[PDB]
This record gives structure tokens, C-alpha cells and sequence, in this order.
């Protein structure tokens, strides 16, 4: 009847960027309007597309990303960036057609204590292609003696923790990000407007 | 309209090479990922590899590490499957499917229809047939034994006898060549004065035979 | 890698009835699993996608559930275009995984199967080899063992059997076992017996033959 | 800013130690800063008790995690500690400081407080008794024996804050009685001994205790 | 787990020269690192934060070597109101916030013998059942001493406190004190008693004695 877009962004719980969640949305008719009106969302780029003349384009598939990271790492959830996120974690196409939506969730995603829940990759052989995603946990071997899955001089595990408390500034608080990615084929459209 | 034709599956002996190919249509092939799925006979789905969109990464499983090789050719919307040192294991229908938007490799949007690859040793031969001569009711066949490759057809009277005819799948024997097995349950008073013949025809051995069942 | 654990193997159902079989991965997979029906023959075609979407025209019928490692799938009211073995595929990681698979039947009276032996033919046995046959004609449920005895010893690693698909209009399954010899140990011993065992027979039913008469 | 504690100089053992701090220079419902309790025994090094945010949430440390528990009140812009079962290695000063948590690893303690000397004994507050130690019959050394009082701290004064030159008044010792005891001295010329008079002049404010001891050569 | 090693726990430095402070973490992970300063009966202090940025009110002699692993405090113009105790402290994540052992900074001089005295019990203490024997050690560095108690010549242990002062102000040497308690009773079974003072300054074990009863 009506694309689920409430079970991915009303979601309860988010993943980490370094094992993004992808969901398929096929065979429904997508309201964007919702989206548009809601003055709730930081970042809200569309490449590709406009977002107002959403409602009257047909498409074969919807896939939704979503993720967390925090506040100076969302200005590379777009073609062409580079840094740690695009680099390791969640490249996009320059080619991308489609929207990056994101907000500030530092009353959810943040511990007093400390939320180390969330993490981040931070070494890698080499930086991810389009759409790519790593979630192995073997040491990263920076140094002449190799790990043999031990930690030490020029051993270091590839993923780390972000800090995620209220007492940071906006640049390190977290920020959930919803990458809607459009696909059309030539195929009968399942996803409208 | 995703279209997606296996081509150049067929029979290769142990030890040999094969090469399968993958003809995409209806989509830009340059950006998708593409995967192999293999499926032998009478067990479950396997998959086999997967490339990237422009054909720099490849993961493969253990059962063909090494051993098979996935390449594609973008400017001509081919994949390639490239099949070294073939045993018994790899006979199995290959389909080749659509992957990711680019490196996302997990998925399968479509699949193709699927090509057969057969490894075996043995070469065109034709079946021999012998008979399985025959309560109130009475069973009788025949048995198709050592004949390479599938398949063959089976009738009875020349198509007059079906009913309770069964004519079972055939087995596959540790010589490399098939067997397989007809049978009919006919009463016991017809048994001396209505004669049966099985029909074996074999197709690639340009074979057939009618076997004349009696009793003992 | 990440297993699947389908459950049961096989199922027998009335039409109308609701089917509902599992499928448990061995560590957390979110919502990729993937659930396949695949008729004899045919290629499989996907019914539904991220563990609870249906896709294009899959009828309503079909339902899934799940996420992390326990996973369902449901058919509420069964079809005659139903009968197939349904998979269930993860795709969180590589290599992609599928499960063990679940034939579903036409539920059909438990029958007993008519119990036949053959001989191998004296034409054979002119080429030096001997194939004895044993024919379970007309059975239900397709679960049947067969034990072959030659001078009372139990044989193994020297048969093989081939069964064929529930008949449509009686409902029953058929079982065909061929032990295969070489003529010199078929003419060592004497007698030749398939012990078939079936839930219909309260007892497993015999049939031997003496080599000679 | 300043942070200023109050609460019981005394606990008895296996009961409840509760302390209360009161910021005066900022707030606490600022959303930039936590609002800790570092303490450390006589003599010891410093130990981080917990931190409670504005709101209701905190963290403390694994050992007393379990006898501890930490509360606000943004609207009497104060902090509060609870430490239960109170056990004799709790005797230390607590101070409430600062944080401020703007990265990851970044936690430092800014602004500290004065801190106060929570005592967990079950020994009654005592005066001290003041013996001389008399010179020995160049330099001569005389100087009191303050022994067997609770708690601390005493001041020790020679000629009323006249004499302040060669005074070595020792830190206190706590003997297994459960009171302190400690020794103050004063080197002085061996021939004022005879014209100059010494006197210690020993305050132990707990007990309301004023004593002032002539120290004299003994004579045979 | 996370382990704080200060080094060294005591540092011997004269006005004008520079200290270096070494505060390395367990072979794990590294970020960063807070230095404290604190003086006798005050709260500690602010010195650096972040690895190597100092606080609100800091001269330009104070630096940090915020690299790997190990870290290092740098003084660079030793002040007089500059020699005290100094905690490194990290923030990891299990324990939280970590204090070192920390490191005491004390100003060096000449090696300096003590002046040893011995004081028997008063008069007045002895009225009230128990005696009370000091023996002091004035002036004197460095602070290492070993004070041994004889009664009649026997080594006593076990009934002893000693006590230590701070750094002098104006000379840099340290003051000992130490206390040897009986009672009355045991004290009038003995005549001799003395403390054997063994120090760097001093040849050979200096002792002072009295003898019970004699002024
Ligand atoms: C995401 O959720 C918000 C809030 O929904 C709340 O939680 C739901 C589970 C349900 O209980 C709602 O009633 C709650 O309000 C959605 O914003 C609300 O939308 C409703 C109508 O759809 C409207 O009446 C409310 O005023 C909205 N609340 C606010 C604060 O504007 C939002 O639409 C959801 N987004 C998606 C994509 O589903």
C-alpha cells in the first residue's frame, strides 16, 4: 500500500557506519512529502534528482542506507569526498542519483558514561569502492613484522569506538544518516510517487 | 526486462577446461556486479563467485578457489567464467545473476536460465536392455543399465501400455554411466496372452531398442 | 561462513492448511534472509525478500518473518501450484548461504508399498554382471528403507535407489533399489532378499528369491 | 568558578558516608560539563570516585561501584555523593572538581575543590596530652610530644607564633589505638636554655582543647 | 588491562635545571593524556590537558611530549614553588579514568648528615602508664634514613612509628621522627636504650643513648 519509510527512520536502534544497513523497498507508493515538510533533518542533499519533483517520478527500486556517524564526518556522505568515512566505510558513486538525509540524534545515540556501541573503521589496505562494505576484524598490519592476530608495534584493530556523550561539541555529537539511492532499469517501475 | 543467456555449457573430461558466458541486456552491465550460482544434480543451491562492476575484485567459495576463474568483458556486456581442472562435483546447472549497485556484492536481483556443464569420462554409448521378468497383480520392467549421456525415454506397446507404468529417474553408477529402470504392474491372467515390450530410445546414441519381457 | 538450519527437512499438508517451516542462522544476519520456492525442473523463483517483504506477484499468500538468527516462513492457505521445496538464503555476508531446503507433499492416506524382487536376467549375466531390482510400487509417505541381504549378510556401498515424483492423481510414491554384483560373487551365494521397512507395514515385509528356480 | 563540600566530618563503619558539593561560579545544567568526586588517603595518590551529568545518569569506578551512588539538584545547584558500607580504607579527602569531555579520550578535571577529610573510625574524639621533651643536659634540641588524640588536625606553636625559626612540627602518626600522635621540635642556641623560656602551644579544635606546656632542662 | 606507570616516584632537581616526567600506559591503545600538580594540603591543579595544551593560567616552562604509548611533563625553568607531586591521568574505556602512581619533585642539594637527639619519656607521661622515646634526626639529605631502636642492646621492631617533613623551604633537607612506645612496666625493666641513625652523610651508624633513671 504505502512504502515502509517509518521502520527506517523512526527505527529504534541504528548501525554502525562500518556495517551499514541497506533496505530494499520495491512494490509501493513512496510519499516524500512527509520528508519535505519535516523542518527535523540537518542535511537533506539530493544529487541526481530535485526533491520537490519527487511525488511524479516512477522507479524500479528504493534502496535505503542508514548509519551513524558524527557531525564533521556528514560532509562526506557524498560523491567525490574523502576522509576516514568515505574511505573505509561508506563510499558513494560519483554517479549517485539520489538523497542524503541526516539529523542530530545526540539525546539518543549518547551515553553519560561513554556509548561505545557505536563504531567506525579506521585502517584499511586500501579505501572501499562504491557501495562496498568491510566488516572483517583482522588486524591491520602497519609495520615490517606482521600480526598474526595480536596487537602491538604497528598492530592495531582496524575498528574504533566514537565517544557519543552529551558534553561534546556538535562537530563529535552523532548524527544518523538515511542515504535513499535510486535505481532504474529498463524494467517496470515498482516504487512511485 | 533484465535478460541474462548462459552459453557454453557442455561435456568435458576430468582435468579439462570450460569457459561459460553471461550475455546481460536491459541494464548498464559496466556498473552492476555479477555472481555464479551452481546447482548439481539432486542437491541445493551453491554459490560459486562474484565481481565487482568493473571487474577488480572477485571472491570465489572454497569448493572452486583456485581452480575457477570469474572475469567479464564490459565492453562487450559479457560474464566470463573461466573452469580449470573440472571433477565430478561441478556438474551442476550454472546461472549467472545480477549483483549490487556497484561492490554490493550481496545480492541477486535476477537470475538467468541457466547453462548445464557434464564432467564425465565416459564417452556416447548406447543402453543395454535386459529384462525384469515377472499375488493377484503382477510387476514387470526393464532395465536400462550403461548408457552415457541423458537421456532416455521409455514407453510400453509402443505407447498402448501407460497405465501403472513407472519409469524411474536414472542413477548415476560409480562407472561414470547411467542407469535407469521401467516398470508396469499388470494382472496376473494377462501374463500369457498379452506379450509387453519396453521401448528404449537413446537420442545421442542414435539407439533403439524393444525388449520383449517374458516370464520365468 | 554463516549456516542455515531449515526445519523440517520435509513437510505433508492439506490444502488450506497453514505451513509454517524455520529457518536459524548461526549468528546474527539482521533481515537478509532470502526465501526461495523451486518446482522440479524449474529455476528457483524469489518469494520474499528481506525476511517479511513479498515481491512482484508473489500472492499474499506467502509470509515471512524473522531477524537476527531465527526466521519463519508461512504459507496461510496451500495451492495445488504450492508443491516444491522451499530455500531460505542469507546474504549478510560471503559466501552466500542457503538452507537445507523443505519439500512440501500432498498429505495422502499412509499406503503400503506392493514389495517386488527381479532376478538379474540370464542375457546379463552373459556379460559377467548381475543386477538384482527391488520395486516399492505405490506408497506414502516417500520415507522408505531398503536393506539388502545376500546369504544373511547386510550389504552396503554396492546399491543405489531412485524414487519417483508424488504421482498426480494417486498420491503415492514409488522406490526402485538396484544392488549391483559381478556374476563371480552372484554365483558364490544363493539367496537374495530387499527388507523394505515403511510406516504402513506393522512389521518390515521380506522378499527374497533362491538363485536357481 | 568554585566548588565548596559539606557533609559529616565522621563515619562509623559499614554505614553510609554522604557528602554534598555546591558549585558558586557557573551551572550545573550546563550541557558542556560533568560533575566528579576525586579522593585520596593520607599520604596517597588520587582516585576518581564518579561523574553525574545534568540529568540523571553517571559512571563511577569499578571498585566502589557497588556502595556508591550519585544525585543532583540543578535547582540548588548542587551535587551529592553516597558511599555505603563505609569501610576503614575510605578514610582519604574528597574533592569535587570539573569535567569537561569534549573529544574521547579527553577528560580532564578543570577547576577543583578545597576538598574535605571525611575520618571513618569508631574511635572518640580526644585531647591530646603534651609532654615535654625536655633538652638534653652549640645547639640544643627541645621540643612536645602530642600523643593520643582524634581526629585531626592539631596546630603546634612555639611562644605563641614568636618562635618560628628551627621549628619541625612532624606530620602525625596513627598508632593502633586508633589516635594520633606527632612531635614538634625546635633547635635553638644552647646557651639560651638557661635566660629564654620555651613554651608549645597545642590546639585540637574537635575537642575544644587549648594547651600550653613549659618546656624546662630536667634537673637531676 | 589499561595500567598508569608513573617514573620516576622521586625526582632530585635544583632551581634552574629542567625535569622530565615519564607517564607511559600498558602496551594498548594511546590518545590522550592530563597532567596535575599538587602541593602539601592543596587540591591538585590543572597543569596540562589533551596531551600537551596547557590550562587557564600556566607559565610557557610547562610542556608535554603527547605522542605514543609513553608521554612526558616537561618543566622547563625550575621555579622554587615548582617542586611538588604530579599526576598524569587518562580516560580510557575499562577502568575509566585512570590516576598514575604519581611523581614527586623535590629540590637536590649537598649530602647533608643529620643531627641526631635522643628524649626520654617525661614525668609527667610516666604518671599515666606509658613511656614514650624519641628520637629525632634534623636536617638532613637526602630523605633516606634508617633509625634502629636498642633497649639493652636488643634490636626492636614492631613498636615503632616514624614520621618525615616536607622539603625545607630555605635549606632543602628533610626532619625525621620517630616515636618508640611501652609501657611503663616493660620500661623499668631496662637501663639502656638508644637509636642507631645509619645515614648517607655519616661515616658510620651514629648513636645516641641514656640510661634509665640517670639525668
Ligand atoms: C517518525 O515518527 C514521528 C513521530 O511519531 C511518533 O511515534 C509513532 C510510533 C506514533 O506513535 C506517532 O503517533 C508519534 O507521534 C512522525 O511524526 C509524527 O507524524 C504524525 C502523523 O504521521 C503526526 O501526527 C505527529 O505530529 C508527528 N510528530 C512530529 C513530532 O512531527 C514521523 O512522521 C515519522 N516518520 C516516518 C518517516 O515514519
Amino acid at each position: 500500500n504505502l512504502c515502509p519509510f517509518g521502520e527506517v527512520f523512526n527505527a529504534t536502534r541504528f548501525a554502525s557506519v562500518y556495517a551499514w544497513n541497506r533496505k530494499r523497498i520495491s512494490n509501493c507508493v513512496a510519499d516524500y512529502s512527509v520528508l519535505y515538510n519535516s523542518a527535523s533533518f540537518s542535511t537533506f542533499k539530493c544529487y541526481g534528482v530535485s526533491p520537490t519533483k519527487l511525488n511524479d517520478l516512477c522507479f524500479t527500486n528504493v534502496y535505503a542506507d542508514s548509519f551513524v556517524i558524527r557531525g564533521d564526518e556528514v560532509r562526506q556522505i557524498a560523491p567525490g569526498q574523502t576522509g576516514n568515512i568515505a574511505d573505509y566505510n561508506y563510499k558513494l558513486p560519483d554517479d549517485f542519483t539520489g538523497c542524503v538525509i541526516a539529523w542530530n540524534s545526540n539525546n539518543l545515540d549518547s551515553k553519560v558514561g561513554g556509548n561505545y556501541n557505536y563504531l567506525y573503521r579506521l585502517f584499511r589496505k586500501s579505501n572501499l569502492k562504491p557501495f562496498e562494505r568491510d566488516i572483517s576484524t583482522e588486524i591491520y598490519q602497519a609495520g615490517s613484522t606482521p600480526c598474526n592476530g595480536v596487537k602491538g608495534f604497528n598492530c592495531y584493530f582496524p575498528l574504533q569506538s566514537y565517544g557519543f556523550q552529551p558534553t561534546y561539541g556538535v562537530g563529535y555529537q552523532p548524527y544518523r544518516v538515511v542515504v535513499l539511492s535510486f535505481e532504474l532499469l529498463h524494467a517496470p517501475a515498482t516504487v512511485c510517487g | 526486462q533484465v535478460q541474462l543467456v548462459e552459453s557454453g555449457g557442455g561435456v568435458v573430461q576430468p582435468g579439462r577446461s570450460l569457459r561459460l558466458s553471461c550475455a546481460a541486456s536491459g541494464f548498464t552491465f559496466s556498473t552492476y556486479a555479477m555472481h555464479w550460482v551452481r546447482q548439481a544434480p539432486g542437491k541445493g543451491l551453491e554459490w560459486v563467485a562474484v565481481l565487482s562492476y568493473d571487474g577488480s575484485n572477485k571472491y570465489y567459495a572454497d569448493s572452486v578457489k583456485g581452480r575457477f576463474t570469474i572475469s567479464r568483458d564490459n565492453s562487450k556486456n559479457t560474464l566470463y567464467l573461466q573452469m580449470n581442472s573440472l571433477r565430478a562435483e561441478d556438474t551442476a546447472v550454472y546461472y549467472c545473476a545480477k549483483g549490487g549497485s556497484y561492490a554490493y556484492y550481496y545480492y541477486m536481483d535476477v537470475w538467468g536460465k541457466g547453462t548445464t556443464v557434464t564432467v564425465s569420462s565416459a564417452s556416447t554409448k548406447g543402453p543395454s536392455v535386459f529384462p525384469l521378468a515377472p499375488g493377484g497383480t503382477a510387476a514387470l520392467g526393464c532395465l536400462v543399465k550403461d548408457y552415457f549421456p541423458e537421456p532416455v525415454t521409455v514407453s510400453w506397446n509402443s505407447g498402448a501400455l501407460t497405465s501403472g507404468v513407472h519409469t524411474f529417474p536414472a542413477v548415476l553408477q560409480s562407472s561414470g554411466l547411467y542407469s535407469l529402470s521401467s516398470v508396469v504392474t499388470v494382472p496376473s491372467s494377462s501374463l500369457g496372452t498379452q506379450t509387453y515390450i519396453c521401448n528404449v530410445n537413446h537420442k545421442p546414441s542414435n539407439t533403439k531398442v524393444d525388449k520383449k519381457v517374458e516370464p520365468k | 561462513d554463516i549456516q542455515l538450519t531449515q526445519s523440517p527437512s520435509s513437510l505433508s499438508a492439506s490444502v488450506g492448511d497453514r505451513v509454517t517451516i524455520t529457518c536459524q542462522a548461526s549468528q546474527d544476519i539482521s533481515n537478509y534472509l532470502n526465501w526461495y520456492q523451486q518446482k522440479p525442473g524449474k529455476a528457483p523463483k524469489l518469494l520474499i525478500y528481506d525476511a517479511s517483504n513479498l515481491e512482484t506477484g508473489v500472492p499474499s499468500r506467502f509470509s515471512g518473518g524473522g531477524s537476527g538468527t531465527d526466521f519463519t516462513f508461512t504459507i496461510t492457505s496451500l495451492q495445488p501450484e504450492d508443491i516444491a521445496t522451499y530455500y531460505c538464503q542469507q546474504y549478510d555476508n560471503l559466501p552466500l548461504t542457503f538452507g537445507g531446503g523443505t519439500k512440501v507433499d500432498i498429505k495422502r492416506t499412509v499406503a503400503a508399498p506392493s514389495v517386488f524382487i527381479f532376478p538379474p536376467s540370464d542375457e546379463q549375466l552373459k556379460s559377467g554382471t548381475a543386477s538384482v531390482v527391488c520395486l516399492l510400487n505405490n506408497f506414502y509417505p516417500r520415507e522408505a528403507k531398503v536393506q539388502w541381504k545376500v546369504d544373511n549378510a547386510l550389504q552396503s556401498g554396492n546399491s543405489q535407489e531412485s524414487v519417483t515424483e508424488q504421482d498426480s492423481k494417486d498420491s503415492t510414491y514409488s522406490l526402485s533399489s538396484t544392488l549391483t554384483l559381478s556374476k563371480a560373487d552372484y554365483e558364490k551365494h544363493k539367496v537374495y532378499a530387499c527388507e523394505v521397512t515403511h510406516q504402513g507395514l506393522s512389521s518390515p515385509v521380506t522378499k527374497s528369491f533362491n538363485r536357481g528356480e
